[PDB]
């Protein structure tokens, strides 16, 4: 069908006009992509020092990106060779190149996540609304394999399996892992991954409002002493009949 | 060529002005700034804002008519 | 001794243009406007030289390039926020100012009105190439749309695409080029401008009343100096509200995705500037019709001084001509929206009236409004 | 307001965080054996280090500074002469020098056949010039930090 | 009435720069030189646009584009060493409009002087970095030793050229941000000319005798229009000449490799244009010295207006200033000669003395000289 | 680069293909060969230059695309660079994978001498002296 299911506005803890992101859930849903969303997803543009001073300290976010093996080379005999993962690399690769991807995903292309609530409209809404809104097909409406169901989807015909379930991951804080908690935690992660400048932004804009509202009546007052050496000026005609 | 000294012939005009440092910069600013914008909104309101109504009723018009031109038609599937 | 100010051969072409300049005493802030433009040019000028210094024009990483100054330059998404919002703070001053020109009667100053008509034709040139440059989805596919029914010109049409594109479709030599042009023309916009001031300096500025103000000049410093320090101030509270607070308002989502050309979006759009005109494109079904309608429509500012029909020249005193004014400033917000919507029922016949009554307002009927309003004040 | 841009617009001007992230370099740490050297990649060059012995380290200073090609002793290119870090090209034509190989027991050019002792000095070649030598720090003993 | 080349307000400024401009009779072929300048300055605008149309600012892709545009662009290699060779002739013509300036005495028009130093220091900065721009192994090497120098600064220098460097070295960001400063830096130069032509002409232009020209003075057009087409053409045998039989006769082989950090070149040179002010630097034994000596000798240059201290303007009945003059010009060409060279016996010392004599023959010479032609003369 | 000025169209194509190239991704996202057209660029004979300093005993043969104009004398250069080798006189010791080369800067090059008398056929029955061989090999150099 070519009708449209909008994603409804929720209380996000970021949705207000200064209203920051919760670290913790970035550095929760981080552990929900890198479990469950890095099997299919890729991250092109996060490296893992981009995590230091957000979710992770420098030791952290040091583990975390030697947790993982990385292509690298030229050798000396010139041989590609594996090396552990440090900062300055980026997040891995599912696979070498698209076309693994169609051909791993049944024909499907998962996209780059970095800009995933950027590219979208709804932003984390349309996210948590797609992660928890796989439902039963009404009637007169058949899929095949390889689809399911999802009324947020555009077609309502999506080629993702829905990949997240209550506990489908253990949280290192203890958080219950359940369904909706999961998908708010990686909706905020990808939220942050689009919009690693969020909080300085909004910290500006803070100053900002503070400048503004400190300067415009100074100006203005500045701009009416001014003019008010015109504004009272008074006009006499005076013919010599 | 066009400064000041050649602009205009002027006869018998007397101006009167005052320091800024001898005035005020906000001489009764909401007690007379309240009636000349009332007055100066009521001479224009009619000219300029009946465009706009009605630019706002087909914008929600049209918006309407597109969501039910998305509508099922009921008519349909009813023969058989 | 010396005045140096009335002297000195540099002083004394910014003390003409800028200090002694005697200007009207009653200006509203909409005379602010133009000065806003130079300086929102001044502004993207700054903000492009320093996208320049790590943007590179490779289709293979131009948008790796605009990532890597969003996340890794140090206030990079800042330079590259206020660029966009710029732009579009630029033509929202461009379109108060045209319609202060339009208003007040100053199209009667032919000369400076056929330089902003350039500068107009330029400025909108260098945003359409701006922004094809980041090289996302909604970039390359409005370039294909663009240059597509460019295309429509005969005999010509089909080698003067292949000839802007360098070669079958929009490629790496396109975003190059685009790039190069991009860079180039806003420096010609900033030598047109200055030619704009001279023939405007050749006769002093319009007053809202629209009679001679000869009788009642001031000084231009200080006292449009501070009035037009106060509107830089407050252009820059909405610039940096627009930045700092709602980024993504103006905007195209999809451009935030990678070029595919195997991939087409299900919804074209330009940027919302040029909506209007994309409605006029398409409320004819012919595509050279479409092309001179949206020719002939930025064209209609510069064929506005041979219709001007009345003996006042501003429209303060002439209530019915305001009155079609105001009409038509709400059926140019009505293509805007047209431009952004599909082409279905209602919004085809909608946007075909929308053209139909701005050509027949701009064309017939301010005309013959200003006949009428002679008419009444016992003149004609 | 006019401080904060000029200042925000000149740290945009400077380095970037992926080159402030390529410039440092992980830990080097102890991993280095008795003779062998390792190298690691550094800024698009190669880099060695090696543990150093005491008989080598006096066969080194025995060599004076005023009587080679270019003026330079074995005390002032290293700060402990335990250890020896040194940036890993050869300065003739841009080679990699072979590890443990020449007559000086250092290091060798397969390229054109220039002989480095362990100090990276020339000796026997056509190199113009020695291997350069990097300022680097020193951590307690399980930390150096080279960059 | 109909006298519209000196009533519209723009025509007026092409006829008072151009047409009616009053102008020595006398004036030799030197004075063709500056406006070859400024031509050679539109022809290298021009060269580079359509350079910029196909290069990109990549270090793994700029020495790839310059081949593309040399073996793939139609006529790209014509427009490629246009741009190179017309940099050289820029330069020629730049040195041979300054020797004019100190000969005939025309430094006494003190603020086109000044105006022309600055134009001169934004010229050569051009040249610089638009020499790093195709990443061989020349300009990354070359640039890598004048950012070296300019670190030689005491404890301000090292943190300006990690600023100018965005990093530890000469890089990707460096490579960048000197394609956008040599795109942009011609436009400063463009109006930087403007202002020197203004100041020209509210001083009026010399006579190779130094006197008063009012006495003979002719229209500019047509003669001095039809004598610098005459120029124009001559100087365009020459580029193209240069062009399309000795490509390489000024450029260096080693940039046709590619930029390797790891291999040094065994003689690291820049263009011939920058050898006389690298052998002034390299003839000092010190690093703070050799950078200052290269400012002072532009800057002496620069404050040549105030070492004049005879009555008379130009050296045409001058002949001991003439004979310090050629031993200057002269000196000049040993400091070319010895810029090229490595440093090796007897260059150090050949240098030295030329440097030596350099500011020897500016600074205490050729007012002593004066004086005694003065004291010849029995002016006092 | 060849068509119309060495070889015909139908020479030139057979001329690439002749040589297998590396073409890819597929479907599946796996690399393979294809025989060569005429877009393709001349095959590289190692894919990283540390592969051809392994393979040629440390040194790099440089890419020679400008190697006439990126050294002094140009095809003279060239032409005395490979009809040059000479036996190195007394009280040079030479290394192995090192040969003597006057006209190198060094006198040290490791390039083996790579042309000889009758080192290949011509098509056009040109008979193949060294000298031969070595002036149209710097006549190609210099139009490459
Ligand atoms: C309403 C309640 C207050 C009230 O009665 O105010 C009376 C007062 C009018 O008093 P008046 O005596 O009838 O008129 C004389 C003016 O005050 C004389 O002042 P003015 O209005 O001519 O001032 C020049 C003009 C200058 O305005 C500009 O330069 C505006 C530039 C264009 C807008 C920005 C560009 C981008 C636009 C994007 C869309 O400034 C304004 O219009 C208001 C500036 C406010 C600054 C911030 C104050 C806090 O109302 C205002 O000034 C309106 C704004 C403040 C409220
Ligand atoms: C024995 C030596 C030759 C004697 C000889 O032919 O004497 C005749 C004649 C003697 O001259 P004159 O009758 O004593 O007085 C000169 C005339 O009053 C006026 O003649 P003029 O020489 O002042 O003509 C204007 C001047 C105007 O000069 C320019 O337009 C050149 C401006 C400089 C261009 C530099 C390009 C870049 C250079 C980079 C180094 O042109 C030249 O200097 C040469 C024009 C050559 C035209 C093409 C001839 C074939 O020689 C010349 O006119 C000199 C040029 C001969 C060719
Ligand atoms: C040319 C015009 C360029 C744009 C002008 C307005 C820029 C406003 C802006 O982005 O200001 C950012 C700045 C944030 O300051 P911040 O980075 O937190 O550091 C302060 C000291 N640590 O914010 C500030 O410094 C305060 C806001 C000033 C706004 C302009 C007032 C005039
Ligand atoms: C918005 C509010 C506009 C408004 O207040 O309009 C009324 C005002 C009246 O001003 P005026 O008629 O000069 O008389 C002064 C009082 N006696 O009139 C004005 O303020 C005149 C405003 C003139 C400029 C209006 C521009 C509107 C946007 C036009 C965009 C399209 C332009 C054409 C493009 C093609
Ligand atoms: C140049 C070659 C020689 C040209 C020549 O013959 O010059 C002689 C000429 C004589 O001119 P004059 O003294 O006026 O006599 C006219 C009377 N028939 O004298 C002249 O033409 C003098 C003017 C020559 C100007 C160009 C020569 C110098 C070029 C390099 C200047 C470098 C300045 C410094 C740059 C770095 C700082
Ligand atoms: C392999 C089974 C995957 C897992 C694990 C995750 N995703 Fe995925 N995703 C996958 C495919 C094959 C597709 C494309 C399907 C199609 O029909 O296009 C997707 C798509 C998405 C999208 C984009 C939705 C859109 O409108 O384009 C999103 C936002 C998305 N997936 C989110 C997501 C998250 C947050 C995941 C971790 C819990 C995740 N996916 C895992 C394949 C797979
Ligand atoms: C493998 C044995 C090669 C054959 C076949 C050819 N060349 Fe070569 N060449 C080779 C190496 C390993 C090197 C570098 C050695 C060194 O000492 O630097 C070279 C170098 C050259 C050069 C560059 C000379 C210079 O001054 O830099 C040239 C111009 C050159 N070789 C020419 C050349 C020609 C024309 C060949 C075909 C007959 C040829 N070489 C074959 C390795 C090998
Ligand atoms: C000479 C000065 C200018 C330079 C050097 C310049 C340079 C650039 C560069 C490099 C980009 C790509 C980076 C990005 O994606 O934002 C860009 C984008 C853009 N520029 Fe400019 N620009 C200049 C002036 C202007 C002007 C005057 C306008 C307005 C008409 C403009 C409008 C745009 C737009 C709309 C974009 C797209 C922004 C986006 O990605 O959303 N530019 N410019
Ligand atoms: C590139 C953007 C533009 C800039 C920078 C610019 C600049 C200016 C400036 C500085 C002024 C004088 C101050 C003022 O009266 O507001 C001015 C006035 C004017 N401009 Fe522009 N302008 C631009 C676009 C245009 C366009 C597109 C037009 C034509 C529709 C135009 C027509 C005029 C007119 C008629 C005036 C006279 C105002 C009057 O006396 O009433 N300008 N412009
Ligand atoms: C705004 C106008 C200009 C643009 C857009 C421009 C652009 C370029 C570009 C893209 C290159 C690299 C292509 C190449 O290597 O040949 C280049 C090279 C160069 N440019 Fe410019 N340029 C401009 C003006 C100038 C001026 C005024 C000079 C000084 C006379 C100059 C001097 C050079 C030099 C010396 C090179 C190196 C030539 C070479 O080694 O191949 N350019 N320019
Ligand atoms: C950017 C390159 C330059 C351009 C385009 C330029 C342009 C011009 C032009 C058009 C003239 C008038 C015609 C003539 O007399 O030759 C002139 C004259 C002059 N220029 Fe320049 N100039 C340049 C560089 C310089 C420099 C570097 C200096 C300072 C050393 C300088 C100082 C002068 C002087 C003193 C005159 C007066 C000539 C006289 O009346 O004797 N110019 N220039
Ligand atoms: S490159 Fe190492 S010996 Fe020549």
């Amino acid at each position: 069908s070519d009708l449209e299911l909008h994603p409804p506005s929720y209380p996000w803890s970021h949705r207000g006009l200064l209203s920051s992101l919760d670290h913790t859930s970035i550095r929760r849903g981080f552990q929900v992509y890198k479990q469950v969303c890095s099997s299919c997803h890729s991250m092109d543009y996060v490296a893992y020092r981009h995590l230091v001073g957000v979710c992770y300290t420098e030791e952290e976010a040091k583990a975390l990106a030697e947790e993982v093996e990385v292509q690298d080379g030229p050798n000396d005999d010139g041989e590609m060779f594996m090396r552990p993962g440090k900062l300055s690399d980026y997040f891995p690769k599912p696979y070498p190149n698209p076309e693994a991807a169609r051909a791993a995903n049944n024909g499907a292309l998962p996209p780059d996540l970095s800009y995933i609530v950027r590219a979208r409209h709804g932003g984390e809404d349309y996210v948590f609304s797609l992660l928890t809104g796989y439902c039963e097909p009404p009637t007169g409406v058949s899929l095949r394999e390889g689809l399911y169901f999802n009324p947020y989807f555009p077609g309502q015909a999506i080629g993702m399996a829905p990949p997240i379930y209550t506990e489908v991951l253990e949280y290192d804080d203890g958080t219950p892992a359940t369904m909706s908690q999961v998908a708010k935690d990686v909706a905020t992660f990808l939220r942050w991954a689009s919009e690693p400048e969020h909080d300085h932004r909004k910290r500006m804009g803070l100053k900002m409002l503070l400048m503004m509202g400190l300067l415009l009546p100074l100006t203005y007052a500045m701009k009416r002493h001014k003019w008010s050496v015109l504004k009272s000026r008074k006009l006499a005609y005076r013919p010599p009949k | 060529g066009r400064e000041f000294g050649n602009l205009a012939r002027i006869r018998h005009v007397i101006s009167y002005s005052l320091s800024p440092f001898e005035q005020r910069a906000f001489p009764s600013y909401f007690s007379k700034g309240i009636p000349n914008v009332l007055r100066r909104t009521r001479e224009r309101i009619l000219r300029v804002a009946p465009p706009f109504v009605v630019v706002y009723l087909i914008y929600t018009w049209g918006n309407q008519e597109f969501e039910q031109s998305k509508r099922k038609n009921p008519a349909m599937y009813e023969n058989d | 001794m010396t005045n140096m100010r009335k002297t000195h051969p540099l002083f004394k072409i910014i003390n003409h243009s800028f200090i002694d300049l005697p200007a009207p005493s009653n200006i509203s802030s909409w005379w602010n406007f133009g000065s806003l433009l130079g300086v929102c040019l001044m502004v993207q000028i700054i903000t492009g030289l320093f996208l320049a210094m790590h943007y590179t024009s490779d289709t293979m990483t131009a948008f790796s390039s605009v990532t890597h100054i969003c996340r890794d330059v140090n206030y990079g998404w800042l330079i590259r926020y206020m660029h966009a919002n710029g732009a579009s703070m630029f033509f929202i001053c461009l379109f108060l100012h045209v319609g202060r020109g339009l208003y007040y009667g100053s199209y009667t100053f032919m000369e400076t009105w056929n330089i902003g008509v350039l500068l107009l034709f330029a400025v909108m040139a260098t945003a359409f190439m701006g922004y094809v440059l980041p090289w996302g989805q909604m970039s390359f596919w409005g370039a294909t749309v663009i240059t597509n029914l460019l295309s429509a010109i005969p005999y010509i049409g089909t080698t003067l695409v292949e000839w802007i594109w360098g070669g079958f479709s929009v490629d790496k030599a396109t975003l190059t080029r685009f790039f190069a042009f991009h860079f180039i023309l806003p420096f010609i916009i900033a030598a047109l401008a200055i030619v704009h001031l001279l023939f405007l300096h050749e006769t002093g500025s319009n007053n809202p009343t629209g009679l001679n103000s000869d009788a009642d000049k001031i000084p231009f410093h200080p006292y449009y100096t501070i009035k037009d320090i106060l509107g830089i101030l407050i252009m820059f509270l909405i610039l940096m509200t627009l930045v700092l607070f709602f980024p993504d308002m103006l905007g195209d989502p999809d451009n935030y995705m990678p070029a595919n050309p195997l991939n087409t979006p299900p919804h074209i759009k330009p940027e919302w500037y040029f909506l209007f005109a994309y409605a006029i494109l398409r409320s004819i079904p012919n595509k050279l019709g479409g092309v001179l309608a949206l020719i002939l429509s930025i064209l209609i500012l510069a064929l506005m001084p041979f219709l001007h029909t009345s003996k006042q020249r501003s429209l303060m005193f002439r209530p019915i001509t305001q009155i079609l004014y105001w009409i038509l400033v709400a059926n140019l917000l009505i293509l805007t929206w047209i431009g952004g919507q599909p082409v279905e029922h209602p919004f085809i016949i909608i946007g075909q009236l929308a053209s139909i009554s701005y050509f027949s307002i701009i064309l017939i009927l301010m005309p013959i409004s200003g006949i009428i309003e002679d008419k009444m004040l016992k003149l004609y | 307001a006019a401080k904060n841009v000029v200042s925000q617009f000149v740290s945009s001007m400077s380095a970037s965080a992926d080159v402030l992230a390529m410039s440092k370099i992980e830990i080097k740490l102890s991993d280095i054996p008795e003779g062998k050297n390792m190298a690691f990649k550094w800024r698009g060059k190669p880099l060695f280090v090696r543990h150093r012995t005491k008989k080598e380290i006096d066969q080194e200073a025995a060599v004076e500074v005023s009587q080679l090609r270019d003026p330079q002793h074995d005390l002032d290119r290293v700060k402990k002469p335990e250890w020896v870090i040194l940036i890993g090209v050869c300065t003739h034509l841009g080679c990699v020098p072979i590890a443990n190989a020449g007559d000086f027991g250092g290091y060798y050019c397969p390229c054109h056949g220039s002989h480095y002792d362990a100090s990276g000095r020339i000796r026997k070649g056509p190199a113009p010039l020695n291997l350069e030598v990097p300022a680097y720090e020193f951590t307690s003993d399980d930390v150096v930090v080279v960059g």
